[PDB]
């Protein structure tokens, strides 16, 4: 038997810098719900890769 | 609809090389055309007038 733990990222942009990223080229507020996934998921196997 | 814009320019100028120092703009709205360029100015060499 074992407890969940939790695991919890936040980074927060300004809107000065999401206004240019769509006049940059990028999609602001798609890339950056991306930008977590990427990390949370990399920091994911952090956690089992160094567990085993 | 990105920041930081730019516009060009399109000066018209005589002279061998368009960007040495001295070259005077064709089309200038203040200053007349050298109208002896295209013609008898081009085979002989008029002296520049100076002070004395």
């Amino acid at each position: 038997q074992t407890a969940v733990k939790s695991r919890k990222l936040k980074t927060g942009i300004t809107v000065e810098l999401a206004q240019d990223l769509e006049a940059n080229g990028f999609d602001a507020p798609n890339f950056l719900e991306d930008l977590l996934a990427t990390e949370m998921a990399d920091e994911i196997n952090k956690d089992i890769l160094q567990s085993l | 609809n990105s920041p930081t814009g730019q516009v060009f320019a399109l000066r018209a100028v005589y002279g061998k090389d368009p960007v040495a120092a001295g070259a005077k703009e064709a089309f200038h709205p203040m200053y007349g055309p050298d109208a002896m360029f295209s013609g008898q100015g081009a085979a002989k060499k008029f002296p520049a007038l100076a002070a004395s």
